[PDB]
């Protein structure tokens, strides 16, 4: 009769560095074989030091983001402090699990600076399980995006390679290049890439353009 | 897949996108969906790709044998009757949606053939996932007896609407212009979208990959 | 799809709409549902487009061989009987409903309706397809015996117009053909020509 | 799958249970005890669906132990069986139904030895001997052929061994060791496990 | 997922693989499948990652409230029963969790297996997960109560490695924890790739 | 509404400098049958915003009753505050998602167009609760047919005049009439500008059937 | 899916005058690895090779059936098959079973017999033939391979560079697939010689 | 079942067939599908008999209390609005399509059609039920604005008669009611009285 | 449920099979032999659906025997394995498909010892050691841990006993007696049955 879920597409990537956290997403919202809009960013700025990326059913994403924003205000009033990136991750795991019987269809990657100031990337399954990872990719193109990050940021399967700490310039170049490659082979990924960089000074958003085909 | 065709004053213009998709992944970025049925007749193919290639190739071979026997240029109706009759017996199991356009002694003719074997002869036809998007361009801007250049522009716009507004269609626009005196197969007629430059070059160096065993067998030339 | 045939003295008038739809999308807005099986015999096609076109082509070939062999103009009943035989034999396989109307020297204008299931009936007026249900009352009340060729042409157009307005599947242009000893005259009615009935006006 | 057997003699009730707890293809434990000591003279043997057996049997055990604390006297084996049947029957039409097949063995000073058979459908029957599990089909006949109302406790152990020996030879499943206990006027007495 | 635990003379050894897989995609190779409920108690996670994580974290919260309320640490038997009771309430609702609660308590070294189905059992040796069958054989062939600590550590590493080689859903690194009377100690985290070279060499 | 009954077809929205225009056909169909042909699928929520819905008409009538009541209540307060087009859009997304979560969806797809604070707003709300804002929007078959035409013109000229937007809507409405089975010739165009919301009806589209003679 | 039951990954890349084909070596009934020495790449014409991924039975049957046809063709024609012709022959074999297909997706890497021009091609289960100027990937880890190849591939790569690029893409992509892996075998096809190398891969 | 209501200047004309059928068995061949919600407001009922009877009984009780409290004749729109609320609230639980036709002093004779699903629309003429599909073309072609009550009675009778012949579910006597300020007059047309259209021959 | 295992060493192939035949909950026979001798140096061990196992193995056995009579020389183990794979795969899409899991063991004088694993779907893999049935999941890990390519025949029996001992300890099903045979240059040799009771 009626199906409660739809796949709106989209891919989200988060990369963590010693002084920076990069959360990036495509701007294409799609239903079936059609594009609803080419300007929907899937990256949302939860706090000064944190950004969340959401991909999956759009209705769940909008509901989850509004609930997370509301919960952040409630915590700030009670604890008189902003929620930390790790605390946001633990709260999100509980909220996602609360709907275990009727799951929120969203893949969430939380990227932000930690209390020490190092970049933290936390990746969540739809039901709620989360793990801290140096780099993670989510959404329709997660399968295409991740192996390149493992090879380049990870230096996996590479011998006689100097391991050099990731730099913002290299990380930006990698985020843009993996997304152009995904646009070539993913129908739901394309139009534009929004890159939000979390640094001690603040969060800065940059937009690059992917294929409109 | 967006495949479309129009009949201009002196002939037929047939257009198609070059994107073949397996699941949601793009399998091919340069697929020729316009096939040769005969020197004067060409068919645009949408639906299961293997079914479309085989259906056009069998009909093209049958027309070639028929043309050698007749000693005359093939007529488009013969291709439509052969294509419709073959598709009907398969009962829609062979999923080939085909736009067949050609110019014969009788004149310029365009037909749309469906997998169940239904055929419609029309001035302009669109087939595939982006067919509705292409039809909207054709309804909005189609005039009978259009000139060849105007026809090429309109069919390209219809194919482009499918590429941009349909996830299934994409990559490039290929146009075949068929007229009594001239046939032009233009591939790619236009390249609407291209991949961005690679900002950082991985350039994996020699010795990066560890090899457990190596065997070199010389081949004499 | 609305298809209608009305018999007049010495002739038959055949009418149909022009819409072919896959779901709620119109693939063809100008489809011809009247097919010439022979010189003075035509069929209106309803149901699957592929099934109707295939059956019509087979009957045209069979009736053509039959006429050449007998060296005589074909009979409308013979054309209807060939359609009934194919339709009944493959009734499960084919979703096709056809109305066969034509002129024979022996029986003049005859309209035969072969509904799905391959049954053949000769009727003074025959209507078929999705829109037929909406016009059943209009056809019964309006039809008057002794209608002239012009009166039958008006009757068929007015009925098809009503069905096309109330039916999603029926639509586009009204195609009309009149068959008599002289020959077949075909007309297309579109836009202003299509009969217009006032809509209710209570905002 | 899991095997339970009981033989009620003139002055005693002899009960044996397979000691294997198993996952889908592998035996997780070979020392499992499927017998729950409800009271000094009452043993409940429970087999059935995973989880349901431990939860239901423990609930009955706690209630019987509560009756002793509250009244200072133990429930009769007949009363304990009836309390179990009522609880299982109430759960049958409830949202939570326990799939448990049980044997209750007990000694009452007034009524002597009693053995009760209850299926998952909570039908209670007093029996001279009864068994549960797929092996029960193979062993019920051996008990039927050699059981006598006046059978001695030593002969009953021999008869039980014959049924266990039959399971090893014909049963498809591996049930290497069995837990043997005897209930008497003196009380429940553990007996050496029969092992193969 | 392969997780194994055995009780020997010098304590309880808990071992685990590090692979989390969505379908045939290997989402993670660094997952920690052993949760530290308290300085003397550990919990093993197998089955759905979220189900085990939420329920074991809930058990950890209950265990801390027990310690604060009663001023004494929870027993391994009590913690195992508490997890069994909570999962049982949701029985038949699709939770998939296979866990081994391993700890040292007043009674001594303790190992219990708790399942979403509701099985709670105590044994010297237990293995849980997709690769449990492969781990069980290597562990059973080389397991002895009198094994020395170094010999015990090797058995746990070998059993996880052989299980990873055969099982697609098992892989990553062997996380080793040893429960001792003083408390649990993390022992070693070894990539199966590094282990493969040592064992094959 | 597990099963829809009388339903409406595509609703088209285009944003122009100084306002938004939404167009809808005036027919509600029970399956194939064109049961009610004079119904209005466009509603004026307030001077700032207007709403158009495609899907079960009964659900739309309930939502119009709830939305109309809310506007009447705020007007009574006289606070000087008003519901902005975005606020009405956010309320609709919350309402649609809540009904979907209860597995009792309102079977409607709605376009919200409003002009407030000198900025034009066009929004889309689905039965599932999917919601977004765009320069041009279309529902049902409009997304497949009209949206490609609207998007192409918008890319060539990002900012459109009111006359250009009115022409684009009429051309797209003609395409739907030609290729949508459930479409109807009579249609209404609603415009929201600084002055207010004006609904114009019943407009009709001239159609060309010349291709009928062309086929041979 | 039926394809995921036995698993498998095959890919081919094109170089300046060389082609390379690589495959995972794991044979598994489902989650269990029966063997790590399975062959998915079969020699067809000395400088022409076909890699087949899918049901292991179908991979073996199509290789055996294709060799029967190719061996007969070479004997009657008197010439080694051209790489394009092999694609046409395999497509005909797959289409013959269109209604009940062999669950194998073939990738062909070869050098033209006379010109020595590089050729790479991929086919679907029902015989659709796709020819590419860069790389063709088939298997359980196809999306992962496409991502690695699109970023790593560069035009006019020398044979040593082609080997490094195909290896890095295959190793990292099989790393992200549970049912593919247990070693990778890479063949570099050059007119002068064939170099076959087995890479060091994680066994898990 | 065929139910038809037409609005003339100064009032409304209501009509219905008399057949209630369980399967192919006509359980009641003389049923009254036209029922009085109030003195000048009536409802034509189509769909499940139990649902139509229950909703009609409830709305009559609801409308009567409202009229007594207001000390005013009830508005036809209010009866339709009360019917619409019941049908929309229980659209999943009910299979009833109804037409409300009545005369009120403020707006005169009015016909409101509440189709299944709880939609409410005001129509100059309304036709409902399975028999309605057959007469849709006739009602559109025959209807003329400015029809008198006598013409409206004939129009309703002719349309119902055509539907009854085509529909197996429809049939039996034709029940016609005319509502105006003066009052409600109900006539039943049976046998020869029912309008007859010649059958086709040869 | 039925168990087959093959261990291959430098000059020999050691094969063992469960000796139990069972219907429903009862083991009807404890002396069943699942090993069919295709030729003097070839054994095919078959486990699978009832009837299909005997029909397929007997047909393969008789065809292999016909080759010796018609040509005067027996087939190689590799040729026999390829002949079984072709026949099973041909029957897979046929109306009657055989649900048979087969292990083929043989010694060829020219190419030495061979062990072949074939699934019901008909995939043939040459393996150093292989097992079939649910028992394989527990047994294969022991073999991977203790198998060395240069293992002696006496050590191979020690490995086989360890694998079967684990089955007694962990397998839910009762498989008390296992038939053991070896193939070498001399030929097939029966070895004493391993009975745990
Ligand atoms: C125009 C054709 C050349 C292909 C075109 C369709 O219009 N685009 C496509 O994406 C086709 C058609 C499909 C959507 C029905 N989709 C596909 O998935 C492929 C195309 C690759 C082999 C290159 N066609 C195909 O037959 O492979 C998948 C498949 C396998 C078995 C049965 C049916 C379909
Ligand atoms: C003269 C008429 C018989 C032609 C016309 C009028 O009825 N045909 C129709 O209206 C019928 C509607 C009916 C099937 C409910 N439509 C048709 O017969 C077919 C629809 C297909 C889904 C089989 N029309 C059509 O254009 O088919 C295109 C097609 C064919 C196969 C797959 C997908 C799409
Ligand atoms: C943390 C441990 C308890 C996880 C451990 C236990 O088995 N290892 C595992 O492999 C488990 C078992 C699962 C395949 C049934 N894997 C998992 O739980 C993985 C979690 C990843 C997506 C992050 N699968 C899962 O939870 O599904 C969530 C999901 C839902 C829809 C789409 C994609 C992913
Ligand atoms: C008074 C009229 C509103 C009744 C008229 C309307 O069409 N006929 C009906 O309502 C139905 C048929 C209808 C469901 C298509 N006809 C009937 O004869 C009966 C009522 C008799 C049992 C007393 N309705 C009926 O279907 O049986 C009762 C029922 C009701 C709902 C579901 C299943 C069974």
């Amino acid at each position: 009769r009626f199906s409660p879920y739809v796949f709106n597409g989209g891919t989200i990537l988060a990369i963590a560095g010693e002084d920076f956290a990069i959360v990036a997403s495509d701007t294409r919202l799609s239903e079936g074989f059609s594009i609803h809009t080419r300007d929907s960013p899937k990256c949302y700025k939860l706090t000064d030091k944190t950004v969340i990326g959401c991909s999956g059913f759009h209705g769940d994403c909008l509901t989850l983001t509004k609930i997370i924003e509301a919960r952040l205000k409630m915590y700030k009033h009670s604890n008189n402090k902003a929620m930390t990136t790790g605390a946001i991750a633990a709260m999100l795991s509980t909220i996602l699990y609360s709907r275990r019987f009727f799951p929120y269809y969203v893949y969430n990657i939380i990227g932000g600076l930690d209390e020490e100031g190092k970049g933290a990337v936390y990746s969540f399954d739809p039901v709620g399980s989360y793990q801290r990872d140096s780099f993670k990719a989510g959404g329709s193109a997660s399968a295409m995006l991740q192996p390149l990050l493992d090879n380049q940021v990870g230096f996996k399967n590479m011998q006689n390679v100097e391991h050099v700490p990731l730099s913002l310039d290299r990380a930006m170049r990698l985020v843009k290049d993996v997304f152009i490659s995904a646009a070539e082979r993913d129908v739901y990924t394309g139009d534009a890439l929004r890159i939000c960089i979390v640094t001690k000074e603040g969060i800065r958003e940059e937009t690059v353009s992917l294929r409109k085909d | 897949t967006t495949i479309a065709g129009v009949v201009y004053k002196d002939g037929i213009v047939l257009g198609a996108d070059t994107r073949a998709t397996e699941g949601m992944v793009v399998a091919d970025k340069n697929c020729s969906k316009i096939h040769f049925i005969s020197p004067n007749i060409y068919c645009c193919g949408a639906g299961t790709a293997a079914d479309t290639d085989m259906t056009t190739q069998l009909i093209s071979s049958n027309l070639e044998l028929h043309s050698l026997s007749t000693g005359r240029l093939p007529r488009v109706v013969t291709a439509n009757r052969m294509l419709k009759q073959m598709l009907f017996r398969y009962q829609g199991y062979i999923g080939a949606a085909l736009v067949l356009g050609g110019v014969d002694v009788t004149g310029p003719h365009l037909y749309s053939i469906y997998p169940h074997g239904s055929t419609d002869k029309l001035p302009y036809v669109t087939m595939g996932s982006g067919s509705l998007a292409a039809m909207a361009v054709f309804e909005d801007k189609f005039r009978p007896d259009m000139e060849e250049e105007e026809a090429k522009n309109l069919v390209s716009e219809a194919i482009a609407a499918g590429i941009f507004n349909d996830l299934g269609s994409g990559s490039n626009i290929d146009l075949c212009v068929i007229s009594k005196n001239k046939l032009d197969f233009l591939r790619p007629y236009t390249v609407p979208n291209k991949k961005g430059t690679r900002l950082g070059r991985y350039r994996c160096e020699k010795g990066t990959t560890a090899v457990l065993t190596e065997k070199i067998t010389p081949l004499e030339i | 799809t609305t298809i209608m045939a009305v018999q007049f003295d010495g002739g038959v008038v055949l009418g149909a709409d022009s819409r072919t739809t896959t779901g709620s999308y119109i693939a063809n807005r100008v489809t011809d549902k009247l097919t010439p099986i022979h010189d003075r015999i035509f069929c209106c096609r309803s149901g699957s487009a592929a099934d109707t076109q295939a059956v019509a082509d087979a009957v045209t070939y069979q009736l053509g061989f039959h006429s050449i062999e007998l060296n005589e103009p074909p009979l409308v009943h013979t054309a209807a009987s060939l359609f009934k035989e194919m339709c009944y034999r493959y009734r499960e396989d084919l979703m096709a409903g056809i109305i066969i109307a034509g002129w024979d020297p022996q029986e003049g204008g005859q309209v035969y309706s072969v509904p799905m299931g391959g049954m053949m009936v000769r009727q003074s007026f025959a209507i078929g397809g999705s829109g037929s249900s909406y016009i059943y009352g209009y056809v019964d009340a309006t039809y008057r015996e002794g209608m002239t060729k012009e009166e039958c042409l008006q009757f068929t157009a007015n009925a098809l117009a009503l069905a096309m307005e109330r039916d999603g599947s029926s639509g586009g242009v009204i195609r009309l053909a009149a068959i008599a000893e002289s020959g077949v005259e075909r007309q297309v009615l579109l836009g202003d020509q299509i009969p217009k009935f006032a809509v209710a006006t209570l905002p | 799958m899991e095997y339970l057997i009981g033989i009620q003699g003139p002055d005693y009730v002899l009960v044996a249970s397979d000691r294997v707890a198993a996952s889908n293809i592998v035996q997780m434990k070979d020392d499992h005890d499927k017998m729950f000591k409800m009271s000094e003279k009452i043993l409940l043997l429970c087999v059935g669906e995973a989880g349901d057996t431990v939860q239901f049997a423990e609930y009955i055990q706690k209630n019987v132990q509560l009756y002793k604390m509250r009244n200072g006297y133990e429930l009769s084996p007949t009363a304990a069986a009836n309390f179990t049947r009522r609880n299982l029957a109430d759960c049958l039409r409830s949202r939570t139904p326990y799939h448990v097949n049980l044997l209750l063995a007990g000694y009452d000073e007034h009524e002597g030895p009693a053995l009760y058979y209850m299926d998952y459908l909570a039908a209670l029957a007093k029996a001279p001997f009864a068994a549960h599990g797929y092996g029960a089909f193979l062993t019920l006949s051996i008990l039927d052929r050699y059981y006598t109302p006046t059978i001695s406790r030593e002969r009953a152990v021999e008869l039980l061994r014959k049924c266990l020996e039959e399971l090893q030879k014909r049963f498809i499943l591996n049930l290497p060791t069995f837990s043997v206990r005897i209930i008497d006027k003196n009380g429940i007495h553990d007996l050496d496990n029969i092992s193969f | 997922t392969t997780t194994l635990a055995f009780k020997f003379r010098h304590g309880v050894i808990v071992a685990a693989d590090s692979r989390a897989t969505a379908g045939a995609y290997i989402a993670s190779q660094t997952v920690k499948k052993v949760i530290e409920i308290n300085p003397y108690l550990l919990g093993t996670m197998a089955g759905g990652a979220a189900d085990c994580s939420f329920w074991e974290r809930l058990l950890a919260r209950q265990c801390r409230i027990y310690e604060l309320r009663n001023k004494e640490r929870i027993s391994v038997a009590a913690a195992s029963k508490l997890l069994a009771n909570m999962v049982y309430q949701y029985k038949g609702m699709g939770l998939s969790m296979g866990t081994m609660i391993c700890g040292w308590d007043k009674r001594g070294p303790g190992l219990y297996y708790v399942d979403s189905e509701g099985n709670r059992i105590s044994g010297a040796t237990f293995s849980v997960g997709s690769g449990s069958v492969y781990a069980y054989g290597v562990m059973d062939r080389g397991y002895s109560y009198d094994l020395e600590v170094e010999q015990a550590y090797d058995l746990a590493r070998r059993a996880i490695y052989q299980a990873t080689y055969r099982d697609a859903y098992s892989g990553g690194a062997v996380n080793l924890y040893h429960v001792r009377e003083d408390g649990w100690i993390r022992v070693s985290s070894d990539n199966v790739a590094d282990l493969h070279e040592k064992y094959s060499g | 509404t597990q099963n829809p009954m009388v339903t409406g077809t595509s609703v088209l929205g285009v944003k122009f400098e100084g306002g938004v225009v939404i167009a809808a056909d005036m027919l509600g169909s029970y399956g194939s049958l064109a049961r009610f042909r004079n119904i209005s699928r466009i509603m004026r929520v307030n001077n700032s915003t207007m709403l158009g819905a495609s899907g079960d008409y009964a659900d739309f009538q309930y939502l119009k009753q709830v939305l109309g009541q809310m506007v009447i209540d705020e007007e009574l307060l006289g606070d000087g505050h008003s519901y902005s087009p975005r606020a009405i859009h956010s309320w609709l997304t919350r309402a649609m998602y809540s009904r979907r979560s209860k597995m009792n969806p309102l079977w409607n797809t709605m376009v919200i167009g409003g002009y407030a604070d000198g900025e034009s707003f066009l929004g889309y709300v689905d039965m599932l609760g999917v919601a977004y804002e765009a320069p041009s929007l279309a529902t049902g078959y409009g997304a497949y047919l009209a949206q490609p035409l609207l998007r192409e013109v918008l890319e060539k000229q990002p900012v459109l005049s009111q006359t250009e937007a009115r022409d684009l809507v009429e051309r797209c409405m003609r395409v739907l009439y030609y290729r949508d089975a459930r479409s109807y010739n009579r249609f209404q165009i609603a415009t929201v500008t600084e002055k207010g919301v004006e609904i114009e009806g019943p407009l009709s589209t001239e159609t060309n059937w010349d291709i009928a003679h062309m086929i041979s | 899916s039926i394809m995921s039951y036995n698993g498998g990954a095959v890919m081919a890349m094109k170089g300046k005058n060389c082609v390379a084909i690589a495959a995972d070596r794991r044979f598994g009934i489902q989650a269990q690895m029966v063997t790590t020495d399975f062959q998915k790449i079969f020699p067809m014409g000395d400088r022409l090779y076909i890699g087949l991924a899918g049901l292991a039975t179908d991979v073996q049957t199509v290789a055996q059936r294709l060799k029967f046809r190719l061996n007969l063709y070479e004997l009657k024609e008197g010439r080694q098959i051209k790489p394009y012709t092999l694609m046409s022959m395999v497509a005909n074999l797959l289409y013959e079973k269109r209604f009940g297909p062999y669950y194998t997706e073939p990738v062909i890497a070869g050098l033209d017999p006379k010109t020595f021009k590089p050729f790479i091609c991929s086919l679907d289960l029902i015989g659709c033939p796709m020819v590419t100027d860069d790389f063709v990937v088939s298997g359980t880890c196809a999306e992962q391979m496409y991502g690695m190849c699109e970023s790593l591939w560069e035009p006019n790569m020398d044979p040593d560079h082609l080997f490094e690029t195909i290896s890095q893409a295959m190793l990292n992509a099989v790393d992200r697939d549970a049912v593919s892996g247990m070693g990778v075998i890479v063949h570099i096809i050059e007119k002068d010689k064939i170099t076959t190398r087995t890479l060091k891969a994680r066994m898990d």
